[PDB]
């Protein structure tokens, strides 16, 4: 089963009489271990809220960051193992960069998501390599394709979501989204909401301690994936803290 | 294990478990069932709702590759020492 | 166990034990401390050798005219990775001709290290690297794991019994930021000595320093100017 | 009195039903249960629920319990007790 | 296995969207709550649910009320419950495959 | 009533009294008379896990009347 020397977790070419693939499933349990990364689609952009894990006492900003820029206007928030996430960042950024060069217009998220998923999926099929141990979101704003949110898991699926969570708290965190009307809503108000969801979900045993990182890609940034200002972070932090009490 | 605890000072030297100690699985012909049975019994009284009594334990394995994750963690395996080929 | 037969072997928790077990190899390596100010990046390292009747071969390696590394772990593997980095740094100097970014270089190591850990029938590399580099955005001192994740620290210690040294790093964490070159090196020595027992206090012979910064390029002091930093002795601060 | 012939049995449960306040249900190793008494006629010394106890075939009452956890006789015989091996 | 002792092979199979809707109302019936219309949310979210899972979400939701400090079940607590049990069951190991 | 245990004398046969239930020895030996508590403190950390465990087992046993009011099983 999990303790074995042939097939099961060694392979992923294996099937059980149920049909399952255990290795691809073990990769899914790996994304679960670290804290939540949420990314919410607005009709005007994407706002992310990520727990940025504080693994030491001698931190500087951007240390073990999970916010990546795939393209100029795509942000990528990862959850689960960061080792696998760095290799995934290089592959996604590379597919986007060449796209911009050739097509000369802003990469459609629907296209980018299909290509990275195929890559994850090529590894899950194979028993020759293991598959990535993280799950990620790509989120973007353009006026050539609209605001899009996509999610790619360790299996190799790409489907669009209008508000998603990956990481430990995601079953709880997702529920809070159904409460919110977020499909139509400014990116300014949604930052306040991603921050308050994270503060309440966190507990001292999903991970020791975190640093709040929120990111913009919307009408406010003018279609640029950038990190939120010091001002923005703090008011959204404040509202999270006041709601927490 | 019970007999060991009651007497005054016991050392149970579990001798040479290579495949007589192996990790839990089932083949549907007999399985690892009989092997794991001894293994599991030793786990239930040791940790239990009663702890290990007056029982010291020494393990001899040539294969830690075989063993169950339960045995390998401390509370019956406090210190690992390799007595292997010498210098 | 059989969560670590190959580096594709998952545990039910969802962790590869071989990559973790590769970190235990870094602990066998020699103690190295990485510190930064606002103008210098300083690497303080422990050199060991089999002949102490002979000069000890450096544990500080050349990567760029402003990048130097200190290795903790596997010696062959650290040198092996070093060559990929060296090729890229020197190439970056030809093409881009900036003083290359520590954050940029470090991610490329993350793609290569991932290859064997992803691949069956192979071993991870069990070496932890502390890189000092100075670009035009100031110093950065980065830690790269046996995995592929990086930390941008102000101070880090990976190596043998690195906890003892961190107790010092935690205590003067504020101080590092303000320093000049001299001050960075004395703190790293006071940290470095702690890893080792109470009754062992370093010599210049087994200390190599790689100094990087704004006022300087790349200079390695093996005993050259090591003696003044060592002075002002402090012996194993608890 | 009533020890020998002492048939090996074991205490299945402690009841207080039928006859005296101390009453026990022992099941003999022929697989029939018996409701037995308890003797002070000679001192019971090793009694515990589920442990082997001894009852008589003439009048079934516990004269003396069998020693602690001798349920396997098989394990106990083979064991050496601390021999001297020279260095 | 061959008929003449098992001529009728009736399989009590996994209850539908429509089936879950009526059964949840009955389940809803001893539950002290603010209100529940959430049946529709619960069915859409439910994947591979059998009768045991259905009774479970109702218990799991009531448990969250105790943390809240209310003997009245929130609408938020039913929604939280379906997703959670759904996630745990699939991830760990999926149901047994056998003739339907 | 059939299935209940009753005594009979093996030498000459009368039902002395009726005997109450009987639980075999093999299960009896395994049992415990309850051993000292380590509590939540000795198992330091593991906070989220403790919160789930306490909610499921401990609060329904003690405050079982409230749990009937919630309606839950």
């Amino acid at each position: 089963m999990s303790s074995i020397g042939t097939g099961y977790d060694l392979s992923a070419s294996t099937f059980s009489p149920d049909g399952r693939v255990f290795q691809v499933e073990y990769a899914m349990k790996a994304v679960e271990n670290s804290s939540t990364a949420i990314g919410i689609r607005c009709k005007d952009g994407v706002v992310f809220g990520v727990e940025k894990l504080v693994l030491s006492k001698l931190y500087e900003e951007g240390s073990n960051k999970r916010l990546f820029n795939v393209d100029r206007h795509v942000g990528m928030a990862v959850a689960g193992l960061l080792a696998d996430a760095r290799s995934l960042a290089d592959i996604a950024r590379e597919e986007a960069s060449n796209f911009r060069s050739n097509f000369g217009y802003n990469i459609p998220l629907k296209h980018l998501a299909d290509r990275v998923a195929m890559y994850v999926h090529a590894y899950t099929l194979y028993s020759a390599v293991r598959p990535f141990g993280c799950s990620f979101m790509l989120g973007s704003y353009s006026v050539n394709d609209g605001a899009q949110l996509y999610m790619i898991d360790p299996s190799g699926v790409s489907y669009g979501y209008w508000g998603c969570a990956i990481g430990k708290a995601r079953q709880a965190a997702k529920t809070e989204i159904e409460k919110l009307q977020m499909k139509e809503m400014t990116c300014r108000d949604v930052v306040k909401e991603v921050a308050k969801i994270i503060y309440i979900v966190h507990d001292e045993v999903k991970d020791k301690a975190f640093e709040l990182e929120l990111s913009w890609v919307g009408e406010l940034t003018k279609g640029r994936h950038e990190i939120v200002p010091k001002d923005v972070r703090e008011e959204a932090e404040k509202y999270a803290k006041e709601s927490l009490k | 294990f019970e007999m060991a605890r009651t007497k005054k000072a016991c050392l149970i030297f579990f001798d040479e478990i290579d495949a007589i100690g192996g990790a839990r699985f089932d083949d549907g012909a007999g399985g690892d069932n009989e092997v794991q049975r001894t293994m599991l019994e030793l786990i239930n009284q040791l940790d239990g709702f009663d702890p290990r009594g007056n029982i010291k334990v020494l393990m001899a394995t040539n294969r830690p590759d075989t063993l169950d994750p339960a045995l390998m963690r401390p509370g019956r395996l406090d210190r690992k020492i390799e007595f292997s080929l010498p210098d | 166990n059989q969560y670590d037969n190959d580096v594709t072997v998952w545990s039910p928790q969802g962790r590869i034990h071989q990559i973790e077990y590769a970190m235990e190899a870094v602990k066998q390596g020699s103690a190295t401390v990485g510190l930064k100010s606002k103008t210098h990046a300083v690497l303080v390292a422990l050199k060991r050798a089999q002949s102490e009747l002979a000069a000890h071969q450096k544990k500080i390696l050349h990567v760029d005219n402003h990048i130097g590394i200190s290795i903790a772990g596997l010696t062959a593997d650290a040198r092996l990775l070093c060559n990929f980095m060296r090729q890229e740094c020197l190439d970056s100097r030809f093409v881009f001709d900036r003083p290359l970014p520590v954050s940029r270089l470090v991610s490329l190591i993350g793609s290569k290290t991932q290859i064997p850990t992803q691949r069956y029938g192979r071993r991870p590399y069990g070496v932890g690297l502390l890189i000092a580099g100075y670009d035009d955005m100031g110093p950065h001192v980065f830690q790269t794991c046996p995995s592929a994740n990086y930390f941008d620290c102000r101070a880090m210690s990976i190596g043998a019994r690195s906890q003892s040294a961190r107790t010092y790093l935690e205590r003067h964490m504020s101080e590092f930021m303000q320093c000049n070159l001299d001050e960075l090196v004395k703190h790293g020595l006071r940290a470095l000595r702690e890893t080792l027992p109470a009754e062992q206090d370093l010599t210049t012979k087994n200390v190599s320093i790689g100094i990087v910064g704004k006022d300087l390029e790349f200079t390695i002091y093996d005993d050259d100017d090591v003696s003044p930093f060592l002075d002002g002795l402090e012996e194993r601060p608890q | 009195q009533s020890e020998q012939p002492l048939q090996v049995a074991r205490c299945t449960k402690i009841i207080n039903a039928d006859s005296e306040d101390p009453k026990y249900i022992i099941n003999v190793k022929q697989f029939a249960k018996f409701v037995v008494d308890l003797s002070d006629q000679v001192a019971p010394t090793d009694i515990e629920e589920g442990m082997r106890v001894g009852v008589d075939r003439n009048k079934y009452q516990i004269h003396i319990p069998l020693p602690p956890k001798i349920d396997p006789t098989v394990t106990m015989m083979q064991v050496e007790e601390k021999p001297d091996v020279t260095y | 296995l061959r008929p003449g002792r098992l001529d009728r092979k009736i399989h009590i199979d996994l209850p539908n969207e429509q089936a879950r809707l009526d059964i949840l109302k009955i389940h809803a019936g001893p539950i002290t709550k603010h209100g529940e219309i959430d049946y529709e949310a619960i069915v859409k979210l439910s994947d591979g649910f059998n009768g045991a899972d259905l009774r479970n979400v109702c218990t799991e939701a009531g448990m969250f009320a105790i943390r809240a400090d209310h003997d009245f079940v929130v609408q938020e607590d039913f929604m939280k419950a379906v997703r959670k049990v759904a996630d745990s069951k699939k991830l760990e190991s999926k149901l047994d495959y056998k003739p339907v | 009533k059939p299935g209940d245990l009753v005594g009979v004398n093996k030498d000459s046969y009368l039902i002395l009294e009726t005997l109450p239930t009987e639980y075999d020895s093999r299960v009896k030996a395994m049992e415990v008379d309850e051993r000292p508590t380590e509590q939540y403190s000795d198992i330091g950390g593991l906070d989220k896990q403790i919160q789930e465990l306490v909610e499921a087992i401990v609060l329904p046993m003690n405050h079982k009347e409230k749990f009937e009011n919630l309606g839950i099983q």
